[PDB]
């Protein structure tokens, strides 16, 4: 189906001593493929997926140079933003940035994004037109005028629509054995009595990829949300994801209840009933 | 492949 | 200003006596500084690793902490989390059914 490349950057100031903690991660779809951590020893961009390891020295040198540049820009911004908000030098603050591009099934550019936050709140973001800026407050408005004057959106648009998608396509090809493979959820139902006349049915979806999934309960063929619990989709730790949905039912009435599973790796949705 | 800056 | 959500779980369906991976997934929190320990019978497990810090669209952070472990009938596992938003450490016990 469709695909994305995304990078995430976090800088956290350290008022007591030294420079901010800086962590950057890159993803293709739901697969992390690179990382940089200012606390780590290498001080280089590092691979985190097999299909990126084939990239040569020129690649790693450039990604390292670029990611360090991001870190220094963030470091300066922490100082600037402290000033904009008239904040003390005593507190720790955070800058977050994320950017990426999406492509469709034909691998053609679909959309781009580039957004920036201070202390966990929207600060400034590129609009979907890749031309305009959303500034959340008057400090961000100051930044917006600066970025207009510096032709920032133009450069970002060029990257997002061109370079970003070109390299995404490259990665999709090189890592095709996993990146272009869907892993359908392995599903089963468990049963846990909660009294001598009621029980929890838990519908499990395991080892799936990508993370996107829908789990729903029906009772007698109609959606049921009352007396249900749905946990947030969670990483298994091996590149796949997990989720479950549960419903409390009167014991003996389990057969009324069906769990429905929708996932990209399933040609048709699955239906489960307590066995 | 990272983007190749303007400060806040 | 935003408190961590916590799920503690195994990578694979648990079978007593069979090696597995114990996960503690913390999400929805801000700021990013956080203390996460995995516990075996109340004691800190030493060899614990975690994923590289990332975040969701609402800017809240998430991390996966993990270590190898072997479920048994007698051993109790848990995740212990402290964060600026918490007045005291929050302990969530591992339940193999969740
Ligand atoms: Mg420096
Ligand atoms: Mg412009």
């Amino acid at each position: 189906g469709s695909h994305s490349m995304r990078y995430f950057f976090t800088s956290v100031s350290r008022p007591g001593r030294g420079e901010p903690r800086f962590i950057a991660v890159g993803y293709v779809d739901d697969t992390q493929f690179v990382r940089f951590d200012s606390d780590a020893a290498s001080q280089r961009m590092e691979p985190r997926a097999p299909w990126i390891e084939q990239e040569g020295p020129e690649y790693w040198d450039g990604e390292t140079r670029k990611v360090k540049a991001h870190s220094q820009t963030h470091r300066v911004d922490l100082g600037t933003l402290r000033g904009y908000y008239n904040q003390s030098e005593a507190g720790s603050h955070t800058v977050q940035r994320m950017y990426g591009c999406d492509v469709g099934s034909d691998w053609r550019f679909l959309r781009g994004y580039h957004q920036y936050a201070y202390d966990g709140k929207d600060y400034i973001a590129l609009k979907e037109d890749l031309r305009s800026w959303t500034a959340a407050d008057m400090a961000a408005q100051t930044t917006k005028h600066k970025w207009e004057a510096a032709h920032v959106a133009e450069q970002l648009r060029a990257y997002l629509e061109g370079t970003c998608v070109e390299w995404l396509r490259r990665y999709l090809e090189n890592g095709k054995e996993t990146l272009q493979r869907t892993d359908a959820p392995k599903t089963h139902m468990t049963h846990h009595a909660v009294s001598d006349h009621e029980a929890t049915l838990r519908c499990w979806a395991l080892s799936f990829y990508p993370a996107e999934i829908t789990l729903t309960w029906q009772r007698d063929g109609e959606d049921q949300t009352q007396d249900t619990e749905l946990v947030e989709t969670r990483p298994a730790g091996d590149g796949t994801f997990q989720k479950w949905a549960a419903v409390v039912v009167p014991s003996g009435q389990e057969q009324r209840y069906t769990c429905h599973v929708q996932h990209e790796g399933l040609p048709k949705p699955l239906t489960l009933r307590w066995e | 492949y990272l983007d190749s800056h303007s400060g806040a | 200003q935003r408190t961590p959500k916590i799920q503690v779980y195994s990578r694979h369906p648990a079978e007593n006596g069979k090696s597995n991976f114990l996960n503690c997934y913390v999400s929805g929190f801000h700021p990013s500084d956080i203390e996460v320990d995995l516990l075996k019978n109340g004691e800190r497990i030493e060899k614990v690793e975690h994923s590289d810090l990332s975040f969701s669209k609402d800017w809240s952070f998430y991390l996966l902490y993990y270590t190898e472990f072997t479920p048994t009938e007698k051993d109790e596992y848990a995740c212990r989390v402290n964060h600026v938003t918490l007045s005291q450490p929050k302990i969530v016990k591992w339940d193999r059914d969740m």
